């Protein structure tokens, strides 16, 4: 979910 | 909510269990890099310089199913308040079939900076049975990631992902 947060 | 309320969950949950705002930290994820440690090919990479960007949804191919351990490459800021305990748990189930749970500490966070953290996921072995309903099945495999400072939720986020390349 730290995927989400970089875009 | 503490880690107690997570650790258990057998399901996906129905919504965000907080709200942006419950971030008092500013923890901002600024990078997000996954690397399979058997070919140090690069799965996924991304950088910034109603949902909230709180949901992400990836494309990966069917070998990633067969992976033994992908490291992840965090980087985020951190604002003026410490930040102690940092903790993740996050939790990815196939169809509400619970796959694994990972539960990462992050190392010392430094306040006002950006900060870098290594998480390593070893991969649970998954039966061919339900390696061919994920890929058969893209975005029912879903995940939950539950952030936590001080044993308290600062943040959740959601991701779904398709298998099918």
């Amino acid at each position: 979910g730290a995927g989400a947060s970089a875009e | 909510i503490g880690p107690e309320d997570v650790l258990g969950l057998q399901r996906i949950t129905g919504d965000y269990l907080c709200s942006p705002e419950e971030n008092i930290y500013k923890i901002d994820f600024v990078r997000f890099k996954i690397r399979d440690m058997d070919s140090g090919t690069v799965l996924f990479e991304i950088k910034k310089p109603p949902n909230a960007g709180r949901f992400v949804r990836y494309q990966f191919t069917p070998a990633f199913l067969r992976l033994r351990q992908v490291g992840a490459t965090v980087e985020f800021t951190v604002g003026d308040k410490p930040v102690n305990n940092f903790r993740m748990i996050e939790r990815h189930y196939f169809r509400n079939q619970l796959l694994k749970s990972f539960d990462f500490h992050f190392g010392f966070c430094i306040p006002s900076s950006k900060n870098t953290c290594e998480h390593i996921y070893d991969f649970p072995p998954l039966s061919e049975e339900l390696i061919s309903e994920m890929i058969r099945h893209p975005y029912e495999t879903q995940s939950d990631s539950f952030y936590f400072v001080d044993d308290r939720l600062v943040m959740h986020n959601k991701a779904d992902y398709s298998y099918s390349g």
